[PDB]
RNA sequence: AAUUGAAGAGUUUGAUCAUGGCUCAGAUUGAACGCUGGCGGCAGGCCUAACACAUGCAAGUCGAACGGUAACAGGAAGAAGCUUGCUUCUUUGCUGACGAGUGGCGGACGGGUGAGUAAUGUCUGGGAAACUGCCUGAUGGAGGGGGAUAACUACUGGAAACGGUAGCUAAUACCGCAUAACGUCGCAAGACCAAAGAGGGGGACCUUCGGGCCUCUUGCCAUCGGAUGUGCCCAGAUGGGAUUAGCUAGUAGGUGGGGUAACGGCUCACCUAGGCGACGAUCCCUAGCUGGUCUGAGAGGAUGACCAGCCACACUGGAACUGAGACACGGUCCAGACUCCUACGGGAGGCAGCAGUGGGGAAUAUUGCACAAUGGGCGCAAGCCUGAUGCAGCCAUGCCGCGUGUAUGAAGAAGGCCUUCGGGUUGUAAAGUACUUUCAGCGGGGAGGAAGGGAGUAAAGUUAAUACCUUUGCUCAUUGACGUUACCCGCAGAAGAAGCACCGGCUAACUCCGUGCCAGCAGCCGCGGUAAUACGGAGGGUGCAAGCGUUAAUCGGAAUUACUGGG
């Protein structure tokens, strides 16, 4: 139940980059971005509050590599909790182990960070964890297992991570490859071009 | 604690033409092999019995009676066979069949002369036939003391010992030496036996000419190594009713009857596609075939199976590739001639029944639950020979009948159900009179359905003799959608087997371009209900050479009618003729019966075509009307006492003898 | 029905047949009583009342007619004698 | 901190507003079907025929109540298998034990079912006239007699299931008699009722060497309470119909007897003439009730599978017996329907227990392992029994996680689809190249569910007492079905793992070709009669994903039964 297919071909559609070739070069181009997410590629997408109001969450979903089910529950979650309900849905995503590993630097792409967690190449407070879903909490201590450490991938991984805007709410290492999870990401940090009362309106009607 | 040497397995079938002694012979075998008594119904398909350190599996059921198929099914699974013969029936015309259909598969067998006590019971007379009819190389293995009413003891040449029977209850027997006279008669037959056994063991050949006697052990080896190759057939004897020659026939079993090992491996196919032998090793993949389902009141569905490779295990999981299904075998079971022995496993070459499984119907291939999802062969092709008309009375029964086959077609795929593609009524494919007959009891009884049972109808055809030409007018001018169509055609008969040909014979265009399609769909159409009885008026060429029209009134449709009128009448006018179906048939028969065979066919509105010999038989080709061709099986098998078989194909349609013209006006 | 405690059956037979008797005998006596009253025979009653009492109470603490039955009985019966006796 | 949450669209007209139906987008499911399908975790699994049922299992247990020996183990005066310590039979019940029999306790629980039942029901809340095994507190009893019986022996009828005579015998079986109050009866005075012994261990002493005796446990009877259970009354709520408006004779009330564990027309004689009913009786149809559950913003609507409470039923109708308890789910008698056996005379049985069969149906799974865990029965105990229960098997049925790779790759390959032939697109997609290896596969490692019981000891309880018994430690060897357990460690190679629907509008997604009111689509509006974004194929795309659809169905949208909230 992972997406699996042509990663880039997605960003094209959402009209952004979601960092799915995240890998190396960037601001795509060298890909084919934009004016043809299909064959009537040119064609203007004029559309519905429904079409726009979808594309937002649909896109977000794509960003984190979540599937509509888990996602719904995230939303119902956001709902269940106190706080701006879109904001919560965002945190809920941000606490994803997988998220919190690309966000450390350990992983080149989120889609890869996860590749590691599945393979128990990762620990929290001393227990190997290996479910991407795993919700991380303030004061946790995510890290690479010693075995399979400073390896191939994780190298450039931690690397280009620095060139990234670089988070805040996590202290990371590199020698260690250990990483604190320090607090729960504010609406303020991470964001701008992402519109929650849309992907709430959605599940709201 | 091996208890399974394999080389101790005897899987045998009792075949032979009806009357015989098959059934009776079996219950008997199942009394000796298990009378035990030591200081301490063919109840389901196959049964196990022990005879001197040897397990025997029997499947008596043959019957021959028209429909064999079953006989030829067990035959494939099992390895050995006794072809019981009725000693008495001497001018025996049906001793045959049975066998000529055995080597037909490739399996070894010994012969038994059963009623050696009933009048006319002449042993030789059989052999004077077993080489005269089928023509094999049987080997006298015994000589009876007291032909028929004077049935006392018997003698085994190979072992030159004499036994006797003081009664017929099967108790007071004994091995009493040769009674004065006789003796001499033996020798010679015991020499030829050894002389026969010579064509196998060179050792039993020299020692012959040198003056030494082959060892009672190397002698057996010859006979045995000789039968198993389908070269010889050891003949024995004894009144099975009087319990005589049975306990000796049983030895005859092991001594000459093949073991699951002496037999040639089953071929199967991988999921990829490639033949491959299936080795009788109780440690290779699990490969077993099924062959008989049965509903047990106590344990439910039972699926008797013949293992070939690996080994099925009680409380495991199997997999049927045939119907891609994961069956869960829970309990294994072996049928003892009187109780339910619950064992724990069947190793390759062994036979019994599993309990569980739901999707496993006949001929299913069960492998391990990971083994190469392979499928054996099994391909048997016994089609039908006799069918009937079955019209389920009021639509009510038409249903009870649907369910009828919905369960009866699984409990016996030796038939076929078909809805005549031309007239509702459904056909019931059988394999001989009796067959369909006894279905007619169960399908009507244990299904309470009560329909009709007459004969099929015949797919007739209409056409004409003389070519005609008539007007096709329509016009309806009153005030608006005028409806104006009209055409003239050229109708002309074509050779019986011509088809449908129209002719766009319009000059400048008196009949617009756009309307011709429709004037054809009209003619083409009308030809549906004939002018005589209402059948597909066919075998003609049509020519549209004229017809006018109107600027506003005409219609695509208005023309389809006009043309459907020109035709609806040219056929009425050109003198119609009720054509009918002619078949191609080929009766395979010994020119012995031939004489009348051809006759009967002539007196069937048919006309003969030839007979180019085949094998020992001879084939006859010719045409016939499907009407005067019904229930031919039980008519061919009449002029041939069974030695007759036929095929059938369609060919053409042809006029009815006029006398049959006004006949059909029904 | 085959199930060890077919016995249970035969047990309650012996049982019934026993209580049957007593119970009977007991009624028999209490009947002797209302008879007396029912006629007017003050003393004969009392007498037969005395006779039944011990048998009542007894058969009760024995079990087969526990407690308040006797009560009720010796009760109303009593009430009856000093009704018109 | 703890119900804080309410969205509309399409379609009447040439156009409009309104009214008004119809239709869709959401959630939900004990589902089914079509296509497709990798793993696991947890739940679910006959909704129809309360249809019929082969077989096996689902209730036993105590020898510390009893006469006992038939089985298998042992021993034994004494006889022997002898191969002069290894030991075999006559027996002998001598004890460890145990078939059959008596007795005791349990078979009124557990488990199944929804057929009946619109009130001997359920929920909510009060009440009084009651009984209550096993557990429990209090106080007394526990004296002394008797006659039976099964088992068994003889003889005997039966095919069998099961009897028939006559013996003989035991107890915690039965019955007397004594005893008798804080019991019952009675204002009182009086009167009246009960019972069972059994084991363990013991110095002196000793006797009919079995024991009396001493002591300890456990049982037996009685009344009073406790607790649990149960019966019982009352008012309120508890579906539809008036195209059912009248109902009722034990009927409503009284009295008196009788009745029950108890109040009571519960039953009867008698008197009264009442009693119910538009606040809906009666009649007819339907239904187990609840906690809950789905839906909704809520109010409502719909519902009452699994889990838990109550009720009801046990092939159908009827009935009592035994008992603390039943009018009994593997009890009894009758009647009925029905099947089985039979030697023909006569007999046996009821899966709505677990599994399984047939039948019905769109549909619903194994004749599994285990008493190791909790729990129930009997027992002092150990034990035995337990289809309760714990588990495993089957099915994508649901929910929940996981995987099916991760990077990198360009003038952007070929092929395919479009193309105004410039190219476009599929497309970082592929391939190439690095890197990872969870999960399936292999092989090792390896938790917890295990508390207790068993002996050894140490005491402290009692007691004549250090024996024995109760608790307490102490020590020692041990008790899982699951089970190749969870979890961990390695081995190899991307290796074994993607599919379904949609793309005219509602509605996210479009072009080409085929077709020519045909073939066909279609939830509504409506597509199709030669350039079809609607049919069918392809390319492309959109949505979902080991699922996707489709059908079925409840609520929602529906302010469209409008209390909230309309006319």
């Amino acid at each position: 139940a992972r997406y699996l297919g042509p990663k880039l071909k997605l960003s094209r559609r959402e009209g952004t980059d979601l960092f799915l070739k995240s890998g190396v070069r960037a601001i795509d181009t060298k890909c084919k971005i934009e004016q043809a997410p299909g064959q009537h590629g040119a064609r203007k997408p004029r559309l519905s509050d429904y079409g726009v109001q979808l594309r937002e969450k649909q896109k977000v979903r794509r960003i984190y590599g979540v599937l509509e089910r888990q996602f719904r529950n995230y939303y119902k979650e956001a709902a269940r909790l106190k706080g701006n309900t879109g904001e919560n849905l965002l945190a809920l995503l941000e606490g994803r182990l997988d998220n919190v590993v690309y966000r450390m630097g350990f992983g080149a792409t989120r889609a890869e960070a996860r590749q590691l967690v599945s393979h128990k190449a990762i620990m929290v407070n001393g227990r190997v964890v290996n479910i991407a879903s795993y919700q991380v909490s303030p004061n946790d201590v995510v890290s690479i297992r010693e075995k399979a450490k400073k390896q191939s991938r994780v190298k450039a991984a931690l690397e280009l991570a620095e060139q990234r805007e670089k988070p805040t709410w996590l202290e990371v290492d590199a020698g260690k490859m250990e990483g604190t999870f320090k607090r729960k990401p504010e609406r303020s940090d991470l964001s701008a071009d992402i519109n929650e009362h849309l992907i709430v309106e959605l599940y709201s009607k | 604690k091996v208890e399974y040497d394999l080389k101790r397995l005897r899987n045998i079938g009792i075949a032979a033409h009806i009357d015989a002694g098959k059934t009776t012979t079996t219950e008997r075998i199942l009394y000796y092999t298990g009378r035990i008594h030591k200081i301490g119904t063919i109840t389901a398909a196959v049964t196990t019995c022990f005879w001197k350190d040897h397990r025997i599996n029997i499947i008596d059921t043959p019957g021959h009676v028209d429909f064999t198929i079953e006989v030829e099914r067990s035959m494939r699974v099992l390895d050995g066979a006794i072809v019981v013969f009725d000693s008495s029936q001497g001018v025996e015309p049906q001793s045959e069949t049975v066998w000529r259909q055995a080597e037909k598969y490739k399996v070894p067998r010994i012969a038994f002369a059963n009623k050696m006590d009933k009048t006319g019971a002449d042993l030789w007379l059989v052999i004077r036939t077993m080489q005269e009819r089928l023509g094999a190389r049987p080997v006298v293995m015994q000589l009876p003391i007291g032909r028929e009413d004077t049935f006392s003891g018997i003698i085994d040449v190979l072992r030159m010992k004499a036994y006797t029977y003081g009664n017929d209850l099967g108790t007071d027997i004994r091995e009493i030496p040769i009674p004065e006279e006789y003796l001499d008669q033996a020798r010679e037959y015991h020499e030829k036996l050894v002389e026969v056994a010579a064509d196998f063991d060179e050792n039993i050949m020299l020692k012959y000419l040198e003056g030494e006697e082959p060892t009672e052990e190397e002698l057996v080896a010859a006979i045995r190594k000789g039968t198993i190759d389908l070269k010889i057939t050891p003949v024995f004897l004894g009144s099975a009713l009087k319990n005589k020659g049975v306990q000796l026939l049983l030895d005859a079993v092991v001594d000459y009857l093949p073991s699951p090992l002496d037999i040639p491996p089953i071929k199967g196919t991988t999921p990829e596609g490639e033949v491959v032998e299936i080795h009788p090793d109780p440690n290779g993949p699990l490969a077993a075939l099924a062959f008989k389902i049965m509903a047990d009141p106590y344990v439910g569905r039972l699926t008797f199976i013949r293992v070939y490779s690996g080994t099925l295990t009680s409380g495991s999981y199997v997999y049927n590739t045939t119907k891609g299904r994961k069956e869960r075998v829970a309990r294994l079971l072996r049928m003892h001639a009187n109780h339910r022995e619950e064992v724990e496993e069947l190793k390759a070459g062994d036979l019994g029944a599993v309990v569980g499984l739901k999707e496993t119907i006949t001929g299913d291939t069960l492998v391990g639950e990971d083994a190469p999802r392979v499928i054996l062969e099994s391909i048997e092709v016994p089609e039908p020979v006799i069918d009937v008309a079955i019209e389920p009375k009021t639509k009510a029964d038409q249903e009870k009948l649907s369910q009828a086959l919905a369960r009866l077609a699984e409990e016996d795929p030796t038939f076929r159900v078909s809805t005549h593609p031309e007239t509702g009524q459904t056909i019931i494919s059988g394999m001989g009179e009796l067959h369909l007959e006894i279905i007619v009891d169960r399908l009507k009884r244990e299904f309470k359905v009560d329909a009709n049972v007459g004969k099929p109808q015949v797919a007739y055809r209409e056409t004409i003799t003389k070519p005609v030409d008539v007007e096709g007018k329509f016009i309806r001018q009153t005030g608006g959608r005028g409806q104006y169509g009209h055409v003239k055609i050229k109708v002309e008969p074509l050779p019986r087997g011509s088809g449908f040909e129209f002719v766009n014979a319009i000059v400048g265009g008196v009949i617009p371009k756009e309307y011709i399609p429709a004037v054809q769909k009209g003619i083409e159409e009308a030809m549906q209900s004939g002018p005589l009885i209402g059948f597909p008026v066919v075998d003609i060429k049509v020519t549209l050479y004229d017809g006018s029209y109107h600027e506003v009134d005409s219609s695509e449709m208005a023309f389809k009618i006009a043309g459907s009128m020109a035709i609806k009448e040219a056929v009425q006018k050109g003198d119609p003729v009720i054509l009918e179906p002619i078949m191609r048939v080929e009766v395979t028969t010994p020119e012995e019966y031939m004489g009348d065979v051809i006759g009967d066919l002539n007196a069937r509105r048919g006309q003969i075509l030839g007979m180019e010999p085949r094998g020992n038989a001879q084939v006859i080709r010719a045409f016939v009307p499907l009407a005067e061709m019904f229930g031919y099986a039980t008519d061919l098998r009449s002029k041939t006492q069974g030695r007759g078989s036929f095929v059938m194909f369609f060919d053409h349609y042809q006029e009815v003898p006029k006398q049959v013209q006004e006949k059909l006006i029904k | 029905n085959i199930k060890s405690a077919k016995k249970r059956a035969i047990q309650s037979e012996k049982a019934r047949k026993h209580n049957a008797s007593r119970r009977s005998m007991m009624r028999t006596f209490i009947k002797k009583v209302y008879a007396a009253i029912e006629a007017g025979d003050k003393a004969a009653a009392q007498k037969a009342f005395n006779e039944m009492q011990p048998i009542v109470d007894r058969q009760a603490a024995k079990g087969l007619i526990h407690k308040n039955k006797a009560a009720r009985h010796k009760a109303n019966l009593t009430a009856q004698i000093n009704k018109l006796a």
